[PDB]
């Protein structure tokens, strides 16, 4: 299709980076236009809206119509209370909320899996990060391959600084740089994974183990992949003394 | 939308203080306009406005320079009193809930006075007596305790009631303090400054009294080197113990930039965040008047970046905020040209970032931060908010919310930039630029509509309608939606007598009126049709206009020459089929004119199009 969902945009652009590293260059064209919608999405590695108390008063005081940008939409006594459970499990915000799970039922993603709306939000939530961040990785992977053209291996290249480190080109040019904000970035995994363990561990001390092992997995892939990142940002001299007297003291801290 | 709730919040703020300006109104307090949303969240971020409002309450010069404020030593004095004076009351705060377990439970009873809740304060944090104390006690606390936590409260007066019941026991030290308490600026008169710091450095340098070695070099501003780690083991303790020893114009002294410099040079972030506790380093950057350092580095912190704009704004609505002139600098650097104790802020980039995040999805609230770089200008000249609309409305796409839809019927609700100048032709004309460049006719015709720029319009609606000329105008067909656009134009046009140059405008309606002659072609409508092409005096029928309407295919658009070929044969096509239904001769002698016009005029597929010309004259005969 042509308007496809935050979800479906990243799984149809992954499958053109793996198309370009396994030597099938069909789809040049189509590769460079997915970056240019997606602009906003490399800008951000992971960052999800803090919970705002608007949003929760607001949402279920009229828990009846929904607007969400153009579109519009009716909230049902059943739909709210998906809502705010996902809210609350995950700390995001209503509406960002709202919106993961309204693109289950317009892709009737309840069906296929058979578990309940509520949950699959959250494995949609998790799907955004795996490849938002995994398709980075075969960004920098393809710029670095040595078996491919040299045109378009240059391509890719000053893409990432831009995309990615948010460097622009040297044909052009308040904003903080790509470390601090990749390192706080695997902060939030971690600290999203501690929080996670102490809380299941509580109510299993169910239909939704596999759920739960499904998210340590895309956790663990996401982190494999941010430290890939920041390896290769390294590898292009791009840090500083004030980076590794931190990344050493995170590490004597290491339990 | 991508805005939290306390974002939002904000952003509604930011709108009141926009329309003030923007009605010409009072300029409202925006420390206080940022405060009320912080009482929303927890007290970590309402601590921090109430720092950030005392430490920026400060007697100004109003339309004075940023910079020559913050370099005079006037103000720069005045910065250390308002940070002691938020160091001492946020002390006693503290003070407060550790003796009644909540504020609301001290406030019901009645704040006790700072004496008697210093002495229920030294009940708690030394319930037995230390062997190191000296001078006795007073009311059975040792008399250093007391003089310490209520000079750290900030009640001297409470202080200098507790020297008034040990006269005997003080010593001299009666005279010193009441007159610390007279002088103001928390100094003493050089030459009794001097008679107390030698007795000091005499023989009590090193006293197992701690409090008592902390009064001393608070009130004679010495040992600068030596923290009074004893009592002073809180970071806010240290600030405050410092601020009390700062001075002003060698040895065993401290100056503010020495200090201010000092903490972050030597014991940088690193220093202050390795608890993973943010406000604490901002305190200590704020708090010594290096707002910008504070401003960069909370503006990092990903969930406080809302707090660090606006702080930043407060600063900047209040000629504090030093910017950085060029804008191709870091977030934060420090002017070649300036002292090195000073830093600058890149305040351009530091809303271009925040701006970035939401600016895709919610405009309006975009806008309302744009308007803060009126102000500014870049390297070519624009206007910083006018190009950040323009980008904006690139990206966006979001004509008629931003720029204010112009229907087909002649109005032109404005949009929300209209608050902001009344002067929107440019822009207007900048993203109808753009558009035009990117080969997107159909919508720059409509923006340079929308400001009234009919040279620009017609042009453009010039190009849309020759390829479509001779089209087939069908349901929903691209004739249709382009004619039927042209026409809203051709009425709004006349309706309101505006007009190109006659160049480009009689291009315009000629055009108009060969899509009649092609509509009513294709429709059979032959009578009807013959008789536009006849008024038009386009192509001779007679041979005498032979010569002049030769000589005016010379001049006319090339939007009109290109279409000749398909005129003719209609036009032959036409005379061809009435000739099958005197007249004879009339039409004979017409489809001989339209041929030597051909033969004489050079135009698109001249070939195909005299020959099949000459054919159909052949036929007739």
């Amino acid at each position: 299709m042509t308007d496809l969902r935050k979800l479906e945009a990243l799984q149809a652009l992954h499958a053109e980076l793996v198309a370009v590293r396994q030597h099938r260059f069909e789809g040049l064209q189509v590769l460079e236009t997915l970056l240019e919608e997606q602009t906003d999405a490399f800008k951000a590695l992971i960052a999800k809206p803090a919970r705002d108390t608007k949003d929760r008063e607001a949402l279920g005081k009229e828990p009846k119509k929904l607007k969400i940008g153009e579109e519009e939409y009716s909230l049902n006594e059943d739909f709210v209370n998906d809502c705010l459970k996902l809210a609350d499990e995950l700390d995001l915000n209503e509406k960002e909320s709202a919106r993961i799970l309204i693109d289950c039922d317009a892709e009737g993603d309840v069906e296929t899996q058979s578990r309940p709306l509520w949950e699959c939000g959250v494995i949609r939530f998790h799907q955004e990060r795996k490849y938002l961040l995994d398709c980075m990785r075969l960004i920098l992977e393809i710029a670095a391959d040595e078996d491919i053209d040299a045109g378009l291996q240059e391509s890719f290249g000053v893409a990432a600084e831009d995309k990615i480190f948010g460097i622009p080109p040297p044909w052009e040019r308040q904003v903080k740089k790509f470390i601090p904000r990749c390192m706080e970035a695997m902060k939030g995994v971690r600290s999203m994974l501690q929080c996670m363990a102490d809380k299941a561990n509580a109510r299993n001390m169910l239909d939704n183990q596999e759920t739960l092992d499904f998210s340590r997995l895309s956790l663990v892939e996401q982190h494999e992949c941010l430290a890939s990142i920041l390896h290769a940002a390294v590898q292009r001299h791009h840090a500083t003394i004030a980076d590794f007297q931190d990344f050493i003291k995170i590490l004597r801290k290491w339990d | 939308s991508s805005l939290d709730n306390i974002e939002m919040a904000y952003a509604r703020q930011i709108y009141i203080y926009n329309e003030k300006i923007v009605n010409g109104h009072l300029q409202p307090n925006l420390v206080d306009l940022c405060a009320s949303v912080a009482e929303l969240d927890d007290k970590s971020i309402s601590d921090m406005w109430t720092m950030v409002k005392q430490m920026t309450d400060v007697l100004l010069t109003p339309a004075t320079d940023a910079l020559k404020n913050r370099s005079s030593v006037e103000v720069r004095m005045e910065f250390v009193r308002q940070a002691l004076a938020y160091l001492e009351q946020s002390y006693k705060n503290y003070t407060l809930v550790t003796v009644f377990g909540n504020l609301h439970q001290a406030q019901l009873g009645g704040v006790p006075g700072t004496y008697q809740l210093v002495r229920s304060f030294l009940n708690i944090k030394l319930p037995a007596p230390l062997p190191g104390l000296q001078d006795g006690e007073v009311e059975g606390h040792p008399v250093w305790a007391l003089i310490y936590y209520c000079m750290r409260c900030g009640d001297l007066l409470a202080a200098s009631q507790v020297v008034n019941r040990a006269q005997h026991q003080l010593g001299e030290f009666k005279t010193w303090f009441q007159e610390y308490m007279n002088s103001k600026d928390r100094r003493l008169s050089p030459a009794t400054e001097n008679k107390l710091r030698l007795h000091y450095r005499r023989a009590l340098r090193n006293n197992t009294d701690p409090y008592k070695r902390a009064v001393y070099c608070i009130i004679g501003r010495c040992d600068v080197t030596d923290n009074q780690s004893e009592v002073a083991d809180k970071t806010e303790d240290y600030l405050w113990l410092k601020l009390n020893q700062v001075c002003f114009d060698p040895q065993d002294r401290l100056t503010l930039s020495q200090f201010q410099k000092q903490l972050l040079e030597d014991y940088g972030e690193s220093h202050f965040t390795v608890n993973q506790q943010p406000f604490l380093y901002f305190q200590v950057l704020f708090l010594t008047a290096q707002f910008e350092a504070a401003v960069a580095f909370l503006f990092r912190m990903e969930r406080l970046r809302c707090h660090a704009v606006h702080v930043a704004l407060v600063l900047f609505e209040l000629k504090l905020l030093l910017k950085s002139s060029g804008q191709s600098a870091q977030l934060l650097s420090h002017e070649p040209g300036d002292p090195p104790c000073l830093r600058r802020l890149n305040f351009v980039r530091l809303l271009m970032l925040y701006t970035r995040k939401f600016e895709s999805t919610d405009p309006r609230e975009a806008l309302q931060y744009f308007y803060f770089l009126r102000d500014e200008k870049d390297s070519q000249g624009e206007n910083m908010f006018l190009r950040c609309v323009s980008e904006l409305v690139i990206e966006s796409r979001e004509f008629d919310m931003i720029l204010g839809k112009l229907e087909n019927d002649g109005s032109r609700k404005p949009g929300v930039i209209d608050k902001f100048t009344s002067d929107t032709k440019p822009i207007i004309n900048k993203v109808a630029s753009v558009a035009e460049n990117k080969g997107l006719f159909e919508e720059a015709a409509k923006l340079y509509d929308l400001a009234k720029n009919a040279d620009k319009v017609l042009e453009l609606m010039n190009k849309l309608l020759s390829p479509v000329v001779p089209q087939i105008s069908a349901p929903q067909s691209n004739k249709e939606r382009l004619k039927n656009m042209a026409l809203s134009i051709a009425e709004r046009y006349r309706a309101q007598g505006i007009s190109a140059n006659k160049f480009v405008d009689s291009t315009f309606y000629l055009l108009l009126d060969l899509i009649t002659f092609f509509d009513e072609y294709h429709s059979g409508h032959i009578d009807r049709a013959f008789d536009i092409i006849e008024r038009l005096k386009l192509v001779p029928l007679n041979q005498e206009s032979v010569e002049e309407r030769v000589a005016a295919f010379r001049n006319f658009s090339d939007e009109i020459r290109h279409n000749l070929s398909e005129v003719l044969l209609a036009t032959m096509n036409i005379l061809f089929t009435q000739f099958k239904r005197d007249r004879d001769s009339q039409l004979r002698s017409q489809a001989r004119t339209l041929i030597t016009f051909a033969g004489m005029i050079p135009y698109r597929t001249s070939g195909d199009t005299n020959a099949r010309l000459v054919q159909m004259e052949v036929l007739m005969n």
